[PDB]
């Protein structure tokens, strides 16, 4: 994306990810 | 918005990596933006 | 030593169909079978006017398989939060020496009804059921009478919980219950 | 950006071999080899060949691999029990050298290399005794007659390397295996 | 096919006249000819729909804790189509044999 | 709403199996 | 009345391919029965009879605007693949293989199923690295299984993923039907006498004192050991019927031998016969 | 868990909707006003009790008319039973792949008869071969 990408802040980890499927 | 977004399959098992990410902006500083040419 | 457990009930007669096909598709590979019994319900006592668990009720199906009988009578007390529960063991003995030694020994009968029905295989535990039918030697609650036989030793007695478990499961036309 | 990925990528690798090194003895070996001396991260510490049954007398010395913090000239800085008992096959991994194949593949590598070796020291008395004996690529075969017959191999998974005469006389030669077992 | 049969028919009949019913009353417009569609289609047909609804519903509700009303599960279903594979095995073998033969001619 | 067990069945069934109480 | 006898119309005039009451009930009625995690009905793991390992389905219907789109049920992802050429030797193995390769929904099933067999087979033959380490020599790292009787040809049957002697069919077919094999010895029903729940063989021991070597037999070992004794048989039929038909070759002026072999092969058993049959005479049948 | 309640609750209240949509849509099917009980105004107000159908009439006819067929399709779909308790078409399967697998056994066996037949009569013709 364009925009300012301004996103600083801090974090830079979590996952962001989904599997969730498997009686789980 | 319906074909697809961000990952179907997307397991956990070896999400571990995830558990390794926990490691590198502390192995390594992130560096500051606040610049968007 | 080993386990005791029941949970005996009775259905009506019209009320089988359902309930049979129920009970069949829970862990039952395939191939749903039956068998007659033969009814020589003895008793082994005489001497302190306390009998013995002489049911030597045995199927009269194809031979070669042995008769036997086991042990289920004087309920023993405890079983702290759980269902019946008495000391039962098992013993096989040859194929017609047992009803020998029997009569050589200087017992009585006890019953003479045999109670036909169907057998259903469970997966940790087992089910069966029965009709009493009153007949001669080679041929009556009218009543499908149910319960859960199922022995073990002492080990750890979780199937209490199992054996509630699918008692709720058959919740309509049947439920458990204890003897005394 | 060149330091970032370089000590990454190698170390989510070992990691990841690592858990797949777990899963395999999880379900195939099981308490059979398996001793984990892996503490928190930055490196492996298996331990596969030891002394299980107290059999064999390299025996408990295992393999093991780190980052160590050092140039990106070494994949991983392998290193096991001491190597090159011989001067065959180069000695060095033979035929999988190379890393980043499998850890599987680094195990079956030293069993061999450790096998060959004890192989070759059991074909020094052999020879010495007198002539002539020789070998193969499982193991070594001796001769009785001038012709096959009296086949030995090597335990790849543990110590007792056994041995098996086409014929007769069976529960018998394990008495023979208890005792080169032993002595 | 029984149950299957049910489906069918709840579903022919879940479309009712009732719904289109709400223009029945509108056909006395001639003096103070399809004037009976006011008495069987008005509320007899809904009436029916709800009672074959109601009896559909009260049924023997087998499925209580686990996977019920299975049946295949198993055996050697498999090793049927493993005979089929072995039929396709011996075509496989004759037509080898047939090419043999042809050569020898 | 069709009745499909028999609770006098049940009690009736329960005593006539351990013993003979009620038959003679 | 318009949105009703138009949207709801499909099934009435033509049953076509429709998720909707008309296409779930074909494989569910032939496969399973309702099921829901999420959207999941129904998975096909064996697990009536396996014991072995659990894994889950990822099935959701689905629907589509086109002609002839069925529901298409999603789905290991793998596939299988067995060639045999079984004669060489190698000092690691760890290479690649030689890869060379209608109800879409009902195609992508059966492969799963096909996967998940293969994969339990492979499970169930991997665990024999850990055994008896006697008479039977044997190394696995990879897919691969090899071994020898005696160093004249190779072994390791195995197979991959997709995405001369016919020693190539009757080879995997024996190995599969073992593992619904062991499941059936180790499972029809019992009902040894009124319901002790136990196995007939068993439940026998009363009636006859079976000596030691029976009590022995009633159980048995698998895997390895089978295919390892098949191995040796096959090759060894084939080595003996070379030398038969090479003895022939190898003298004609002499008596020359005729061949003739049984009609019933055992697993293990087999016969066959020969006769001197000299030539051009019957009377000497000596 | 008892889900056959909870389908009992949902149809009986589709039920009672559908009643509902069918009295509570009669209330000037049955009358056009022919008289003037207002007290208010006849006019001004009878003139817009009619005309606002949409808020008054028309607020239930609407659903009533789209939420039955949507409801059917709901209660025929959420509960999909193919719960016979006996699975009548599973033994016919069986039966079925069991003749199947019969008459394949049947033809294998006969295939290896007449091969092994083929054999035999040649095995006499290998032995005629003087070479």
């Amino acid at each position: 994306y364009y925009k300012f990408p301004k996103k600083k802040d801090v974090e830079f980890l979590p996952p962001q990810l989904p599997s969730d499927k498997f009686k789980d | 918005k319906a074909k697809r977004k961000e990952e179907p399959s997307s397991i956990f098992q070896r999400q571990r990596v995830d558990a390794l990410l926990l490691d590198l902006r502390q192995k390594f500083p992130p560096k500051f933006v606040q610049l968007k040419p | 030593n080993m386990m005791e457990y029941l949970l005996q009930g009775s259905v009506l007669d019209h009320s089988l169909e359902s309930l049979i096909h129920r009970l069949r598709g829970l862990c039952d590979n395939m191939e749903p079978e039956t068998f007659l019994d033969h009814e020589m319900v003895f008793l082994l006592k005489g001497q302190q006017a306390s009998p013995f668990v002489l049911r030597a009720r045995r199927s009269m199906d194809r031979a070669g398989a042995p008769w036997h009988l086991r042990y289920l009578g004087q309920p023993e007390m405890g079983d702290k939060n759980r269902h019946a529960l008495v000391r039962n063991c098992v013993d096989i003995a040859t194929s017609e020496n047992l009803t020998d030694f029997l009569m050589e020994m200087g017992f009585r009968m006890d019953h003479e009804f045999v109670a036909k029905g169907h057998l259903f295989r469970k997966g940790i535990m087992k089910i069966m059921v029965y009709k009493i039918f009153r007949i001669l030697v080679p041929g009556l609650s009218l009543s499908y009478l149910v319960e859960l036989s199922v022995v073990a030793p002492a080990g750890q007695d979780m199937v209490s919980d199992d054996m509630k478990n699918f008692a709720e499961q058959l919740k309509p036309l049947v439920h458990l219950e204890k003897i005394d | 950006m060149y330091n970032c990925l370089h000590s990454f990528c190698l170390s989510l690798q070992l990691e990841v071999l690592h858990s797949q090194t777990l899963m395999l003895i999880r379900e195939r070996w099981g308490d059979l080899v398996q001793v984990e001396r892996y503490h928190a991260g930055k490196c492996l510490s298996l331990s596969v060949w030891n002394q299980q049954v107290l059999g064999r007398k390299a025996s408990v010395h295992k393999v093991t691999i780190k980052i160590d913090e050092n140039d990106v000239s070494k994949p991983l800085q392998i290193f096991h029990d001491p190597p090159l008992p011989a001067s065959d096959s180069k000695l060095v991994e033979r035929a999988m050298k190379i890393d980043h194949l499998s850890i599987e593949k680094l195990l079956i590598d030293s069993v061999h290399a450790r096998a060959h070796q004890k192989l070759q020291e059991l074909k020094a008395i052999l020879r010495g005794f007198n002539a002539s004996i020789e070998t193969a690529l499982p193991a070594l075969v001796v001769p009785i007659l001038e012709p096959e017959c009296l086949h030995i191999f090597v335990d790849l998974h543990s110590g007792m390397f056994q041995l098996m005469l086409y014929g007769l006389d069976q529960a018998t030669l394990d008495d023979m295996e208890k005792s080169v077992n032993d002595d | 096919n029984e149950r299957l049969r049910a489906l069918e028919d709840i579903e022919r009949e879940i479309g009712a006249i009732l719904q289109n019913a709400g223009t029945v009353i509108l056909e006395l417009s001639k003096e103070k000819r399809l004037l009976d569609r006011q008495a069987a289609a008005f509320t007899a047909s809904v009436q029916h729909v709800e009672a074959e609804l109601s009896a559909q519903i009260r049924y023997l509700t087998q499925v209580a804790t686990g996977q019920p009303h299975e049946g295949s599960s198993y055996s050697s279903r498999k090793d049927c189509q493993m005979a089929l594979k072995r039929v396709d095995y011996a075509r496989l073998k004759l037509s080898d044999v047939a090419r043999t033969c042809e050569q020898m001619l | 709403n069709k009745q499909t067990f028999n609770p006098t069945d049940t009690n009736a069934l329960v005593a006539a199996v351990a013993f003979g109480k009620g038959l003679s | 009345a318009e949105r009703l006898t138009k949207s709801v119309t499909e099934n009435q005039e033509n049953k076509l391919q429709r998720d909707f009451n008309s296409e779930l009930l074909r494989l569910r009625q032939h496969w399973k029965l309702r099921k829901v995690g999420d959207k999941i009905l129904g998975d096909l793991s064996y697990r009536s009879a396996g014991s072995l390992f659990p894994h889950h389905g990822t099935f959701e219907v689905i629907k589509n605007t086109d002609l002839d789109l069925d529901k298409k049920i999603p789905e290991l992802e793998g596939s299988a693949y067995i060639k045999v050429s079984i004669q060489k030797q190698a000092p690691d193995i760890g290479d690649l293989g030689t890869v060379n390769l209608s109800p879409h929904w009902q195609t992508k099933l059966e492969a799963a199923q096909n996967v998940l067999l293969c994969k339990e087979i492979f499970a169930q033959l991997s665990r024999e690295a850990v055994q008896i380490k006697s008479q039977v020599p044997h190394i696995v790292v990879k897919n691969q299984i090899i071994s020898q009787p005696f160093p004249s040809l190779q072994l390791s049957i195995s197979l991959c993923h997709s995405s001369c002697p016919e020693d190539h069919l009757y080879v995997l077919e024996h190995n599969l039907h073992l593992l619904i094999r062991e499941f059936h010895k180790q499972t029809m029903m019992p009902h040894p006498a009124s319901a002790p729940f136990g196995h007939k063989r068993m439940r026998l021991s009363g009636p006859q004192a079976f000596d030691k070597n029976e009590i022995n037999s009633l159980q048995s070992s698998e895997g390895l050991l089978e295919k390892i004794i098949k191995q040796a048989k096959h090759i060894f039929l084939r080595s003996r019927a070379a030398a038969t038909i090479d003895s022939l070759a190898s003298r004609i002026e002499d008596p020359q031998i005729q061949a003739h072999w049984s009609n019933i092969n055992d697993v293990y058993e087999s016969s066959v016969k020969v006769l001197i049959t000299s030539q051009g005479y019957e009377q000497i049948c000596k | 868990q008892s889900k056959e309640t909870l389908l009992q609750s949902y149809n009986k209240r589709l039920k009672d909707d559908i009643k509902s949509i069918m009295d509570n849509f009669t209330e000037i099917i049955k009358t056009a006003k022919i008289e003037d009980e207002t007290q208010v105004s006849r006019a001004t107000q009878g003139e817009q009790d009619n005309y606002e159908m949409h808020v008054r009439a028309a607020n239930i006819v609407r659903a009533g008319e789209s939420l039955m067929k949507l409801v059917s399709d709901l209660k025929q779909f959420l509960i999909l039973n193919d719960f016979p308790s006996v699975n009548e078409a599973i033994d016919q399967r069986n039966q079925q792949l069991r003749t199947l697998q019969e008459e394949c056994d049947r033809k294998l066996i006969t295939l290896r008869d007449e091969i092994s037949i083929d054999l035999y009569e040649l095995e006499e013709e290998y032995y005629s071969s003087s070479s």
